[PDB]
């Protein structure tokens, strides 16, 4: 019903996406699309 | 014809003007 | 008393799902190499 | 209103105004031939866009001879 | 009162009066049918229908009387060049005339139904009430529509009992109005076969007349007559608007891609011809033929004729215009006087130079001379200092056969510059630029003027469809809604059903 | 330029010195623009969905209202109502002074950062 | 053969006036450069 | 109001939710990243690998030219690669 | 080939996964 | 006569015919299934 | 009671999503629309069509990633995939940009469905249907842009390719080509939609700064109960503000929300149809009375010759590589360049 | 000819303004 | 400048024929309050 | 275009002749 507390499910869901941008912000310095 | 080109807007203002003039007027003075 | 399967259900899971899947792809992709 | 010798002619025309048979009538067979028009506008659509090519039909000024 | 923008609403319980409208109207189109055309007569040069065909000249309903068969003047003369014939009274003028009478017979008419507006006919027996019967209505105009479509392609374009239609070879040399038989085949759907519309007019008109008869005897079911609200005139102004935008959508396709209803001799070329270099084509295939047979390259393109050679030329492609440029083509590039000669451009080694063709995106394009290869050998440079491929280091010189300047070899390189520079414009001619006037820059023909108004009608006529669908459809809220509306009945969960309140909860 | 055409050869300009196009803050400019042009018609068309019927169809509907009447001139739950079915309900406001302080902001603050 | 019952009056408000010359006057500026090109 | 499907507020912080989706998250975000590493999707997409937009020493765009050989073209290019 | 199915696994086995722990609750 | 293009032609005709059919087959199941209450 | 109104029923029950009659068509489309899109920008290359690389896969970015036209030699094919060109090959149909018409022609489809669903929604609820009818606008747009501009031209390959960068490319080109700025209507679309956005920002800073005091708080949204009869700020002291810092002033807030709608739809449907025009190359390009005198007089120089330098240059410059297909081969020799650059 | 035409349009648009400014119809309240 | 000598009656008529009509309806509008 | 201008203001006067006559002011007896 409520158990795992709402705060907490966003503050996570909030990383995760922290987490997946930067690595498509990474991949713009490496490999392809890097210009190098 | 080599005529005037200011001649057709001469002819169709000095019909134009006064014959609005009239209609305005006309208009007017029947939804009264 | 709340039905799980609904319409909305699956107007979520039709976005929800290929969305995960296409960020795992294109994580991915950021390793390839030239 | 202004009756006339035409108009009496032409009165049974204009005399049904809201006449409408029961329920759904010729719907299911309006349906068919809106059916068959499709069909046939995709056809005619396809051949003027080349993506239905057909034997002995060349779609070109040139079959004007 | 009535805000501007719905005076004319006061005709909709007015059948009298609304015949009246559309009879003002039906005169008023009918006026500039024969306005137009006498205006154009007045205009129209008809001496030469090689190099200055109507379609340059800016004439827009002319090419529509030549279609169907009016193709002469009491005057004398034809648009095929033919010369002392005697039309009868179906000349040009004599359609002028007959529309013109028609616009005021309609007018006269006109006044009559607007005072007796209050004719029996448009009451209901029952109710006393006005009422058009828009279900019957439509049989009967549907079996006349089928009736006249019909008869049209039975008699006048099969020439059973009329003249045919304006047909021609694929390359828009030798047109002319012939009877025409139907193509019951699948190549009747073909847009370039002639036969396919004698024959959609046949079937289509005998399916009409079918359609009416059924439309007459059997009433509309009662789920469609309220789904369609067809006790509403409007509802039959918002079909009817769509079927108009759909047909205004067809034939501004037609015209410009093509089809056997809008030949070039009325309309001019379409942009596609000069995209796949059409006329080219089929001038290099007579030219190569001539040669295969031992003619000299003199005689082979001598025996191009000047007609051929003018479709392959930009100026005369419609995607070459603007907006704002008005008038005849003739007003841009010039009246084309005549064929100055195929230009063939050389290197000082003997090589063969092609210009680069301009394409019809380009307001300007740059001078390029290529090989067979489509290697570059020579060009007009913007920078000179580096040039590698100027005129006057690579020795170009060109020569021309057949037409005007024919035999004539040019070695001075502005001169050899200045054909290269008409090059790119396909075909060259010589054009009399002082008669109009004219200020060199090319204009759009009849086939994009048409096209241009058509696309644009439709897609407003459209928006037209919306707005009368949606009043027929929301009449009862035109003018707000229900002031008593409930919030049970707009808010989410009160009713299973939205907005039905048999579904409460 | 002070000009019609001057104002377009400063903008052929800046996209080549500049890559404006290619700059997030334009980005965010045109989407102040476009979207403050789209929440215009939203809410223009939202309101004059949900007028309450004040007068016949030989009027204007606009003399339903009179400068200065204390009671809206509209329903808001119908506008809600609507909209929220049209989307989904929680995509919809309900409350005019979010409503209208939302329509303030997107386009001020796009035009903020293309500024 | 009674008058005719349809017939409406027809109005527009000083600001309608306003407004619909504000419109053409701007719509004659725009496109004046545009006819005389 | 409210319609009565379960709300998402309810969902998502519900033991049970996160059960199930603990796994199908990753499990999609695996099969993704797999549909890329094994090379499949330039297989079914026909995207060229980065050894193969060209030939060695070729510089010319394998544009298709043909509307109706079109398909024969392109595999003409890749039989160029092979 | 092959890595169809290697791509599909983890899909199949999430949807095993959810249809084991719902079951229950979507018979009623 | 009987061209790729017409197989072809008659191959979307049938596609589409099964997708509108088995999505109205569907939705008629449905809504047979879970009525509204009067 | 049949089975049409029993499914009536259910495709019009109150639920999260409404569906309606308008979803059948409205939700497969819509999805499939956005799916292609997503898909290609992901996967897929413009390199046989373009030149171009145009997906995640290859190494591009959101902003340079698109779902690129077919090559221009497709003309106007429908690009179906079971069609002549792909033949029912789905590698194929994706390398030809059958995926471009596929996203095209379901979009133009959601659209459709998606203003039939306005219609329905407002039927069902009771209000005019004034939304739906503002939304005409989006669809002039995109049909005349990405439907009949293409048409009038050789191919789809002139359409717009859906990708932020494809779109910029596609403004540029519109000015270097077609001197797009140049003409009246793109002019009165402009005017419609920075006047929408003006009216939208001036309309919303209006209210909020007029409102009355309902509630005691600092934060003034509180204050407003959605089924209150009363304005819930003052239109008189609106008006007395405008009238003395503006001169005019709204007094009838029904002509001011109609206003609203007006305002931005107009001005889209202005550019349509310039757009249409140029679907002919029916350009606003030039004066000719501009052009005469400057041929003749060449000390005569306006912004407007200032910028067909520009148009030229932009041209010659990006012709060869954006229309790959007429293999245009300009030497440096020809090029169009000022003074060192 | 044309300068005359686009300052004239220009100036009746002042005046416009003028008009519509100082003699407006007057808002009254309810 | 060589302008179209027809643009003077296209934009004059431009503008005077809408605006007569505003008018027209204008004043006709006052004479009945 | 002056053709056009005489024949246009002769057809003006034929329309003005028909609505003074057939739509006169009727003169009743007062
Ligand atoms: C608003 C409501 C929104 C409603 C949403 C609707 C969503 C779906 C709409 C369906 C889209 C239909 C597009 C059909 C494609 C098209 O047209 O396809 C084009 C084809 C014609 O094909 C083209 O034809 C051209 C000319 O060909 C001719 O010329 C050549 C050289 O001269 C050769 O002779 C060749 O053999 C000969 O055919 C070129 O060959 C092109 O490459 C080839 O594509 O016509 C055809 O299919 C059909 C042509 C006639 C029908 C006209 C259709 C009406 C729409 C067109 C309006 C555009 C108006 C243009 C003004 C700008
Ligand atoms: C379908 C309609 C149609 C078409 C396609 C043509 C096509 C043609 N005509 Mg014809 N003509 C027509 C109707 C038509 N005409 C009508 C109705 C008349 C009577 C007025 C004429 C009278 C006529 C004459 C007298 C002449 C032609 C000529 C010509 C040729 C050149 C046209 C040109 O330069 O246009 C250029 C057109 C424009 C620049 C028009 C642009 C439209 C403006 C900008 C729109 C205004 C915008 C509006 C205010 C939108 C804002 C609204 C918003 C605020 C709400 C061409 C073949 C000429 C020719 O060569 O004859 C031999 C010629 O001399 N025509
Ligand atoms: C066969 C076509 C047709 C017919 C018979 C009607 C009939 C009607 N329309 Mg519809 N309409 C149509 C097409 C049509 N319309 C199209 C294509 C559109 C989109 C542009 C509209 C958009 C539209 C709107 C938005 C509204 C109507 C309204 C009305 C009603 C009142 C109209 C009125 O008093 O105008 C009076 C108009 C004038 C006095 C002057 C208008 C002058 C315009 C700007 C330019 C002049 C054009 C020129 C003279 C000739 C036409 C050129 C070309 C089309 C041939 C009436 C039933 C009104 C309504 O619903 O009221 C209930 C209304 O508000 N119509
Ligand atoms: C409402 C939903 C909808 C709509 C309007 C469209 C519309 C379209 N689709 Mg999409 N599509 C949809 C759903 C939809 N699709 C779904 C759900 C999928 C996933 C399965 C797809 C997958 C898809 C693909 C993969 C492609 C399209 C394509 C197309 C276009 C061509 C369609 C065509 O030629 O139809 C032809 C068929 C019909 C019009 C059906 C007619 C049915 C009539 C009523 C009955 C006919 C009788 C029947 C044949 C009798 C059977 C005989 C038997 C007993 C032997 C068109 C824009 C193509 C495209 O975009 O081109 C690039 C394409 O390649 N669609
Ligand atoms: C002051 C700057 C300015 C302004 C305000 C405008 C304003 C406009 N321009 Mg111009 N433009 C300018 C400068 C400017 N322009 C310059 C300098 C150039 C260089 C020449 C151009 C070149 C240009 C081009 C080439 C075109 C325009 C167009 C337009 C119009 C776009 C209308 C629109 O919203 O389409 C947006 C698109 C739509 C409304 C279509 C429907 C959209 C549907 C509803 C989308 C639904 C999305 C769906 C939810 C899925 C989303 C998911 C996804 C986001 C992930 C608008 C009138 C276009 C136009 O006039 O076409 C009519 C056009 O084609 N402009
Ligand atoms: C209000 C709107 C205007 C009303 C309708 C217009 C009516 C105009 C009628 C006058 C026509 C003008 C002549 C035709 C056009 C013409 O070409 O003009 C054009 C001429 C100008 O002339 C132009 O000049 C050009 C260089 O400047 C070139 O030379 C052109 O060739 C030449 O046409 O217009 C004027 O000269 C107008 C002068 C007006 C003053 C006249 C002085 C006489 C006044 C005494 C009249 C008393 C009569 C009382 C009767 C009782
Ligand atoms: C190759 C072809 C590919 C494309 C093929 C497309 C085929 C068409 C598929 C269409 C499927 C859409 C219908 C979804 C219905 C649903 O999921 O069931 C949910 C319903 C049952 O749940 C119920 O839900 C109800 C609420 S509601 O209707 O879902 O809103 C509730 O009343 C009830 O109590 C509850 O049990
Ligand atoms: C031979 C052919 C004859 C052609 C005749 C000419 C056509 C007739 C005249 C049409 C012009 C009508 C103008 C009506 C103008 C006018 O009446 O507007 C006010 C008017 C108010 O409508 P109401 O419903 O309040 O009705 C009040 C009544 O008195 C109106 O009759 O609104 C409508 O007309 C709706 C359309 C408004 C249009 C909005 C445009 C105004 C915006 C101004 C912006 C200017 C641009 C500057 C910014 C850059
Ligand atoms: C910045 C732009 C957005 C404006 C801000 C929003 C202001 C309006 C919010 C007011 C409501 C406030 C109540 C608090 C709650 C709140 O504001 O909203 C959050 C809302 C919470 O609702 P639940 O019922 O889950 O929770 C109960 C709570 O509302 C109690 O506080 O959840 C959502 O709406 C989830 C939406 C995700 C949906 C996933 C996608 C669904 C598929 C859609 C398919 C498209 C539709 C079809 C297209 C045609
Ligand atoms: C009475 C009578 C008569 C007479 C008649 C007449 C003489 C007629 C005429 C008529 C006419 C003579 C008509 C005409 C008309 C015209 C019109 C109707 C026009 C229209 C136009 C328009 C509408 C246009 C528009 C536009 C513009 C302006 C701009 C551009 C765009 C557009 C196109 C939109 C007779 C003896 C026979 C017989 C007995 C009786
Ligand atoms: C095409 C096709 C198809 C279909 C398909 C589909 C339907 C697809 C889908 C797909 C999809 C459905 C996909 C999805 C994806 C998604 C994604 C990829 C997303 C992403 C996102 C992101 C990245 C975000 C993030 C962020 C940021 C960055 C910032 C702010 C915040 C946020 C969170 C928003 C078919 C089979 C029929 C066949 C034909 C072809
Ligand atoms: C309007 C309703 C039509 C909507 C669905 C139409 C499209 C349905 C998907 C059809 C895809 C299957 C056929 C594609 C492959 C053709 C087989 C082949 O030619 O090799
Ligand atoms: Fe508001």
């Amino acid at each position: 019903g409520g158990r795992i507390p709402l705060w907490i499910v966003a503050t996570v869901a909030g990383m995760g996406v922290i987490v997946i941008v930067g690595l498509f912000f990474y991949g713009a310095y490496a490999g392809l699309g890097s210009s190098l | 014809m080599e005529v005037n080109q200011l001649g057709l807007i001469a002819t169709a203002l000095f019909v134009l003007v006064p014959s609005v003039f009239l209609i305005i007027l006309y208009v007017q003075t029947e939804s009264q | 008393s709340y039905p799980i399967f609904t319409v909305r259900w699956v107007a979520v899971h039709t976005l929800a799902v290929p969305t995960i899947f296409f960020l795992g792809a294109i994580a991915a992709m950021q390793f390839i190499q030239r | 209103a202004r009756r006339t010798w035409l108009g009496d002619i032409l009165r049974p025309l204009n005399s049904e105004y809201g006449k409408v048979a029961p329920g759904w009538g010729t719907t299911p067979l309006m349906a068919v031939f809106m059916g068959l028009f499709l069909v046939f506008l995709l056809i005619i659509l396809e051949i003027y866009n080349s993506t239905l090519i057909l034997d002995g039909v060349n779609v070109s000024w040139k079959a004007l001879g | 009162g009535l805000p501007w923008y719905r005076v004319h609403t006061v005709l909709i319980n007015d059948p009298g009066r609304l015949i009246a409208a559309h009879l003002m109207h039906t005169a008023l189109v009918a006026g500039w049918a024969g306005s137009m055309a006498l205006y154009e007569l007045a205009t129209f040069d008809p001496s030469d229908p090689v190099l200055n065909p109507m379609w340059r000249q800016g004439m827009f309903v002319l090419p529509f009387m030549a279609r169907l068969g009016v193709t002469g003047s009491w005057s004398g003369w034809s648009i095929t060049g033919e010369t002392g014939i005697d039309p009868g009274f179906w000349s040009f003028e004599g359609v002028a005339l007959a529309h013109i009478v028609l616009s005021g017979l309609l007018f006269l008419a006109a006044c009559w139904h607007w005072v007796y507006w209050d004719l029996e006919l448009f009451r209901d027996p029952r109710t006393g009430e006005p009422a058009l019967d828009l279900p019957k209505m439509f049989g009967i105009h549907l079996f006349l529509a089928g009736l006249l479509c019909f008869g049209f392609g039975a008699f006048h374009l099969t020439g059973l009992f009329g003249p045919g239609m304006w047909v021609s070879d694929p390359y828009g040399l030798t047109g002319s109005v012939q009877p025409v038989a139907p193509e019951w085949g699948p190549d009747g759907f073909n847009p370039y076969n002639p036969g396919g519309v004698v024959a959609h007019h046949i079937a289509a008109g005998i399916v009409g007349i079918i359609a009416g008869l059924f439309h007459i005897l059997v009433r509309p079911p009662q789920r469609l007559y309220k789904a369609l609200r067809m006790g509403n005139i409007e509802t039959v102004l918002s079909s009817s608007i769509a079927a108009v935008f759909f047909a205004a959508f067809v034939v501004a396709g037609t015209m410009w891609y093509g089809s056997a209803t809008t030949p070039i001799e009325l309309f001019g070329p379409t942009r596609y011809q000069w995209d796949s270099s059409y006329f080219q084509q089929e001038i290099n295939r007579r030219v190569q033929a001539s040669l295969a047979s031992g003619a000299t390259l003199e005689e082979a393109w001598s025996a191009i004729p000047e007609k051929l050679a003018f479709y392959d030329y930009i100026g005369n492609n419609p995607a070459k215009g603007g907006l704002f440029r008005t008038g005849p083509m003739n007003k841009g590039d010039g009246i084309a006087q005549a064929w100055k000669g195929h230009a063939v451009f050389r290197n000082k080694e003997g090589e063969e130079l092609f210009v680069r063709r301009m394409p019809a995106f380009f307001e300007s394009f740059p001078v390029i001379l290529t090989d067979k290869n489509g290697v570059v050998k020579a060009d007009i440079p913007f920078r000179r200092a580096e040039s590698k491929y100027s005129f006057e280091q690579q020795g170009v010189t060109v020569s021309f056969y057949g037409g005007e300047l024919n035999g004539q070899t040019f070695t001075d390189p502005p001169t050899v510059k200045s054909y290269a520079r008409k090059a790119i414009f396909g075909e060259i001619f010589e054009f009399d630029t002082e008669t109009l006037n004219s200020d060199g820059i090319f204009r759009t023909s009849p086939r994009g003027w048409f096209t241009f108004a058509h696309a644009v009608f439709a897609l407003l006529f459209f928006f037209g469809h919306i707005w009368h669908g949606a009043r027929t459809l929301f009449r009862d809220v035109f003018s707000g809604i229900d002031p008593e509306l409930s919030p049970e009945q707009v808010e989410w969960g009160f009713y299973q059903k939205v907005g039905d309140v048999t579904t409460r909860r | 330029p002070l000009g019609i055409s001057g104002t377009f050869n400063f903008m052929i300009v800046f996209q080549a010195e500049h890559n404006i196009l290619m700059h997030p803050f334009h980005q965010l400019g045109v989407a102040g623009v476009f979207g403050g042009a789209l929440f215009c018609a939203m809410h223009g068309s939202l309101v004059t969905s949900s007028l309450i019927r004040e007068t016949t169809e030989t009027e204007s509907a606009n003399y339903g209202y009179k400068f200065g009447q204390e009671e809206e001139t509209y329903n808001i739950v119908a506008a809600h109502g609507y909209f929220g079915r049209l989307i989904f309900q929680y995509a919809s406001f309900n409350n005019s002074r979010s409503l209208h302080f939302f329509l303030a902001a997107w386009p001020v603050v796009g035009v903020w950062f293309t500024a | 053969m009674e008058p005719n019952p349809n017939r409406q009056p027809v109005e527009l408000n000083r600001t309608s006036l306003y407004l619909g010359l504000l419109l053409i006057l701007v719509l004659a500026l725009l496109f004046s450069s545009y006819f005389f090109n | 109001g409210t319609t009565g499907e379960r709300p998402f507020s309810d969902i998502i912080t519900s033991v049970r939710y996160w059960v199930i989706h603990s796994i199908t998250i990753p499990a999609l975000f695996i099969a993704g990243w797999l549909f890329v590493s094994t090379g499949l999707a330039y297989d079914v997409f026909g995207t060229p690998r980065p050894d193969s937009y060209y030939a060695q020493e070729q510089r010319s765009i394998p544009l298709v030219t043909d509307r109706f050989e079109a398909k024969q073209q392109v595999e003409t290019f890749l039989e160029q690669l092979k | 080939d092959w890595r169809v199915l290697v791509v599909l696994l983890p899909v199949l086995l999430a949807a095993g996964w959810a249809v084991r722990n719902i079951l229950p609750y979507a018979v009623k | 006569t009987i061209t790729p293009s017409l197989k072809g032609f008659f191959i979307g005709l049938l596609s589409g015919a099964v997708v509108l059919g088995l999505t109205f087959a569907v939705l008629i199941a449905i809504s047979q299934i879970d009525k509204v209450q009067r | 009671r049949g089975w049409f109104d029993i499914l009536d029923d259910w495709l019009k029950r109150d639920r999260f999503v409404f569906v309606g009659w308008s979803g059948i068509l409205l939700f497969p489309c819509a999805y499939l629309a956005l799916g292609g899109w997503l898909t290609g920008t992901t996967f897929v290359t413009s390199w046989y069509t373009h030149g171009l690389a145009s997906s995640y896969l290859e190494g591009c970015n959101f902003l340079t990633v698109a779902v690129s036209t077919p090559a221009n030699s497709m003309g106007h094919s429908l690009l179906l995939l079971w069609g002549p060109e792909a033949q029912g090959d789905f590698t194929r149909w994706c390398q030809l940009g059958g995926l471009w018409t596929f996203i095209a022609l379901h979009g133009a489809f959601g659209l459709i469905g998606f203003m039939l669903r306005q219609f329905e929604i407002a039927r069902l609820v009771g209000v005019r249907p004034y939304n739906a009818i503002a939304f005409s606008a989006p669809i002039a747009v995109f049909v005349s842009v990405f439907l009949i501009y293409p048409l009038g031209q050789s191919s789809w390959f002139f359409a717009p390719s859906f990708g932020v960068a494809a779109i910029f490319r596609f403004l540029l080109f519109f000015q270097g080509f077609h001197n797009w700025t140049l003409n009246p209507f793109h002019m009165m679309g402009v005017a419609g939609v920075l006047g929408g956005a003006l009216l939208c920002a001036i309309h919303g800073a209006t209210v909020e700064n007029t409102l009355f005091q309902d509630g005691e708080g600092a934060s003034t949204f509180r204050a407003f109960n959605p089924t209150q009869a009363e304005e819930t700020y003052s239109m008189v002291t609106a008006n007395r503000f405008w009238s003395q810092i503006f001169g005019i002033a709204f007094s009838n807030k029904r002509w001011l929300h109609f206003f609203m709608l007006f305002v931005p739809v107009t001005g889209l449907w202005m550019s349509a149809i310039g757009v249409v025009g140029l679907a002919l190359n029916l350009r606003s390009y030039d004066f000719i009375s501009q052009e005469i005198r400057a041929a003749e007089d060449p000390e005569f120089e306006t912004f407007y010759t200032k910028n067909l330098l520009l148009n030229e240059g932009i041209r010659a410059w990006m012709a060869p590589q954006d229309q790959p297909h007429e293999n245009f081969v300009f030497p440096e020799e020809v090029l169009p360049r000022g003074n060192a650059l | 000819m044309e300068t005359i035409t686009y300052v004239f349009i220009f100036a009746c648009i002042i005046a416009l303004f003028f008009f519509a400014i100082f003699f407006r119809e007057p808002p009254r309240i309810t």
